[PDB]
């Protein structure tokens, strides 16, 4: 099984709009839209796991944390994010993470 | 007679039942547990040290016949044998002979197996290489 | 970010090719596959994410990062989080990473 | 079941 | 001929007896292997487990205790309560020590 | 462990643990419980002397030196160094094993035996960093950690001790 | 598995010492006797 | 005599609510919650302005720790209950009892742990090769004292503020007598 | 959340539904009409499980009101009934008190 969290990203969020827009057109079945969505998690999980080599680090202050159903939630305020180079200042950054060990 | 036994017979005796093998069969209870493990312990060369005594606190030092007689100590030396520990595992398929294979676990050491009393004026005794002057130094009668 | 675009191009390529098999199962025409790629691609560029080839209680424009956590620990005021295989969105800009060390002081 | 432990000579 | 050690007796015996060295051998460490594999679920409430057993029973009519704990992953304590409420064990029959669904629910 | 302490042949926790497979949690709690039982029965129905003290680092040095194979002269010097090693507060609170081993290492270099710090740590399972870390503090009190007769005779000179 | 406990060195040591300290050979009698030192010829 | 009052470092207090809670709902509806049933069967919530941690269970039993004062723990416990009340669960303030007070202080001089281990046999327990601090189990009051070479004394086990102070006054004479050098 | 806790009656296997019905029926002081059952399990039509319940031996049907009752192994609710039941036994096999307690509030007294 693969998590459905990625749906909330920019790529995932726009997919729902793209699929729902055609759903309103009536050219796609509602179930047919769910099956493709399930396959979306698989492809995203594999590509992210093998086709990237960048590094990130976030340093700041945690304003909120939470753990429920093996889904950690963090909120960092006034943090500096560096890529691999250039630091980026942020005001509020929410972090959502699931357990590394996939739940079968 | 003693020189022959220490030099040759000791090795020969150990090289008879040096191998002890315990076989853990498949124990078929589920398909996820179908491997058969074989554990092997083998004895190799044997080493004999010079006469020595270990005190109560654990300090070991060379012992001479003169000291042993007064202190009621046994004039004996330690025996060490190289031990080869090997383990083999194989996949047990029903109704077929197994093909045991080495599982990349072959420990390479000396193990103490006891003390052997040493007959005086033998090849393993301190007085074999002692001259008349040396024997007088060691308080031993030539 | 060139890397972010490259991964995004990979995402569209895999899903469109992987979803073809199920479309034939439902008996939908092939032209729908191109329209799905057409509308989806225009959505990504419309959002303008990156250059493309084409209180005590719990309560786009807001930054968000999705990932997986390997190990999380804290020392009495200092959380230390290990992240893996996530996509981040900062100030309307997106990046991707294989790992990320997030440690902050819990005031 | 067997003795799950035996000696082979 | 046997080889006699020429090293100091004290050094040779440093590996014998109550030595401070910690053994690095991994041969036949049965206890260590079992310790690493450990996990425990938490109570997985009733309204869901009672439904799952019947599907498990439907797959095969004679179901073992060890396999059931493996499949269900519950504590034996709580698991026994539901299992006894739904199934019964025939000890004196040929299929001894095997849980089976009660005739009232199997004969349906 | 209790029996060894009574017979003036006290061993270490690690030494006994090498044979009996028991973790530090239960062993320490059991020993404390066991000690109370003996003490309660002692006066009611002796048991302990200055030997029963936990540190007793003087007793370990002769055995540790034997493992290293050092001559008795080095062992005697290490005993004197360890005996005066308790006058320094910066290392007085350290474990008896480290106090004895570090003292042995200091005398090893004093007498110039070709045994490196790695061997001392490996044989007695003491981290190399601890040996060097402890040696640094003891290096500031060489005058009070060396026998006066030995230096006066000239067998060992303080200049032979490496300095950092 | 602890090799220090799998092999007990007392079995070899105790057996040889007992068999030599006493006459009993095993685990015949009088095999070992206290050496006479009354005179060199003895 | 000593002139230095030990400063309490932690107070552990337990409170009861008498009502059953749904831990999952609280975790999803709490600003700072950590409910992991795999390891422990409780939800742990922290509140900043007291800087204290709470242990809220499903049986309505609560434990509060981290407060540096007796009154401070009461404020933390009350605010925790108010947070539970605001969620919607039936929670009411009830018996508040302090089960442990921890104090730390220093005597500003080295202590010969060897002498204490022998002079006071039953109470003393010195095993320097496990823990570098001497364990003193005083009989009256029943307080455990951790004595260290650096002259630092830790007081734990007292149930009242008066009790912990009595321990230091009673043990002070026996510590000064073994002042190293 | 509690309302959503009770999942749909469309369970994996029909046996569980009967098991819940048997558990629910036994905990009622008096027989409960079919209407009470229908309120418990969301099966208004003539579901199989309802028929399957009747086929069992530990359930008694009441055609006067169309009700199912929790039939017990021994129908004793008074010391006189218990005394005659023991007398009627042809062998010296005692009657289990575990089964005697079921269907009877107090037995120890």
């Amino acid at each position: 099984g693969y998590y459905e969290l990625y749906r909330r990203s920019t790529i995932g969020n726009s997919l729902v709009d793209a699929l729902d827009t055609l759903i309103s057109d009536g050219r796609i079945e509602a179930s047919l839209a769910m099956r493709v969505l399930e396959t979306f998690d698989k492809v995203v999980a594999e590509t992210l796991k093998d086709n990237t080599q960048s590094k990130l680090t976030v340093k700041g202050n945690l304003d909120t944390y939470g753990f429920c159903d093996d889904v950690w939630t963090f909120i960092v305020k006034n943090c500096q994010v560096t890529v691999e180079q250039s630091v980026i200042s942020v005001d509020k950054l929410r972090i959502v993470a699931c357990n590394s060990k996939k739940s079968e | 007679s003693f020189n022959q036994f220490v030099d040759y017979t000791l090795q020969d005796i150990i090289c008879e039942d040096s191998t002890l093998i315990l076989e853990q069969l498949a124990q078929h209870t589920t398909e996820s547990d179908n491997i058969s493990r074989k554990y092997e312990i083998s004895f190799g060369k044997i080493y004999v040290t010079k006469p020595m005594v270990n005190e109560s606190d654990g300090v070991t030092h060379a012992l001479y016949p003169q000291e042993a007689r007064l202190r009621n100590l046994t004039y004996s030396s330690g025996l060490f044998v190289d031990v080869k520990k090997r383990t083999y595992e194989a996949i047990d398929v029903p109704g077929r002979e197994l093909k045991y294979e080495l599982i990349a676990e072959e420990s390479e050491g000396k193990v103490f197996i006891g003390r052997l009393p040493i007959m005086l004026r033998s090849k393993n005794c301190y007085l074999s290489e002692a001259t008349e002057s040396d024997l007088y130094k060691l308080k031993e009668c030539p | 970010n060139a890397e972010a675009s490259r991964v995004y191009e990979i995402i569209v390529e895999s899903v469109v090719n992987e979803v073809r098999e199920d479309f034939e199962n439902a008996g939908i025409d092939e032209q729908t596959l191109q329209d799905l790629k057409n509308i989806w691609q225009k959505k990504l560029t419309e959002t303008k994410v990156t250059t493309f080839s084409w209180d005590y209680l719990i309560s786009p424009d807001e930054n968000l990062m999705l990932c997986l956590y390997d190990k999380v620990t804290r020392t009495k005021a200092r959380w230390k989080c290990s992240l893996k295989d996530g996509v981040v969105t900062i100030n309307r800009n997106d990046y991707t990473f294989q790992k990320a060390q997030v440690e902050a002081e819990w005031v | 079941l067997r003795r799950k432990t035996r000696q082979l000579k | 001929r046997i080889t006699t050690l020429d090293e100091t007796v004290g050094v040779t015996m440093s590996h014998t007896g109550m030595s401070m060295r910690s053994d690095n051998s991994n041969f036949l460490k049965v206890g260590r292997e079992k310790a690493k594999s450990n996990i425990k679920s938490i109570r997985m409430p009733k309204k869901e487990i009672l439904d799952y057993l019947f599907k498990l029973f439907d797959e095969y009519d004679y179901w073992s205790l060890k396999g059931l704990k493996e499949r269900t992953r519950q504590p034996e304590a709580h698991l026994k309560e539901c299992l006894d409420k739904v199934a019964t064990l025939v000890k004196k029959g040929p299929y001894a020590f095997k849980y089976t669904l009660r005739p009232e629910y199997k004969k349906l | 462990l209790i029996g060894c302490r009574r017979a003036e042949v006290a061993r270490t926790f690690k030494e006994i643990q090498s044979l009996i497979h028991v973790k530090t949690k239960e062993f320490g709690k059991t020993l404390n419980i066991m000690k109370n039982i003996l003490r309660g029965k002692s006066e009611d129905g002796k048991i302990d002397t200055d030997n029963m003290s936990g540190a007793q680092n003087l007793t370990y040095i002769p055995r540790f030196c034997s493992h290293l194979g050092l001559p008795m002269q080095v062992t005697t010097s290490a005993e004197y160094t360890a005996k005066k090693c308790k006058e320094i507060k910066e290392i007085a609170g350290k474990s008896p094993i480290t106090i004895a081993v570090v003292s042995i290492y200091l005398n090893i270099l004093l007498f110039q035996i070709p045994i490196t710090a790695a061997k001392v740590g490996q044989t007695l399972q003491v981290t190399e960093g601890t040996i060097k870390s402890g040696y640094k503090i003891l290096y500031e009190h060489r005058d009070k950690l060396v026998d006066p007769q030995l230096i006066a005779n000239g067998v060992v000179s303080l200049d032979n001790l490496p300095g950092v | 598995f602890n090799m220090k406990l799998a092999i007990n060195a007392k079995t070899i040591t105790s057996g040889l010492k007992y068999a030599l300290a006493t006459g009993n050979w095993g685990e015949r009698a009088g095999v070992s006797q206290v050496l006479n030192r009354y005179t060199y010829s003895s | 005599t000593s002139g230095i009052v030990p400063t309490l470092q932690n107070i552990v207090a337990t409170v009861t609510l008498g009502c059953r809670l749904d831990l999952k709902t609280v975790a999803l509806h709490a600003r700072n919650a950590e409910y992991n049933p795999k390891r422990f069967a409780a939800v742990i919530m922290r509140i900043r302005e007291p800087k204290t941690t709470a242990l809220i269970f499903a049986s309505g039993k609560m434990v509060v720790t981290g407060a540096k004062s007796e009154d401070d723990s009461k404020l933390a416990s009350r605010k925790y209950a108010r947070i539970i009340q605001k969620i919607g669960f039936a929670a009411k303030f009830t018996d508040f009892k302090i089960q442990n007070i921890v104090g730390s202080c220093d005597v500003k001089f080295p202590i010969r742990l060897e002498g204490l281990a022998f002079s006071h046999g039953t109470f003393s327990s010195y095993e320097p090769e496990l823990f570098p601090g001497l364990i003193y189990r005083m009989v009256k009051p029943k307080i455990v004292l951790l004595i260290f070479v650096s002259g630092k004394i830790v007081l734990t086990g007292a149930k009242q503020r008066e009790e912990i102070y009595q321990a230091f006054e009673a043990i002070y004479p026996v510590l000064s007598e073994f002042r190293k050098m | 959340a509690l309302q959503a806790n009770q999942t749909d009656i469309s369970k994996s296997h029909d046996s569980s539904k009967l098991l819940w019905a048997t558990e629910y029926i036994q905990k009622k002081g008096k027989p409960v009409l079919v209407n009470e059952l229908l309120d418990y399990l969301s099966m208004k039509k003539d579901d199989k499980v309802i028929e399957l319940l009747k086929k069992l031996d530990r359930i008694e049907f009441d055609p006067k009101k169309g009700t199912f009752k929790y039939l017990s192994t021994y129908d004793v609710h008074s010391p006189s009934e218990l005394l005659k039941l023991l007398r009627s036994q042809v062998t010296f096999k005692g009657i289990s008190c575990k089964d005697l307690k079921d269907g009877w509030p107090q037995c120890d007294e």
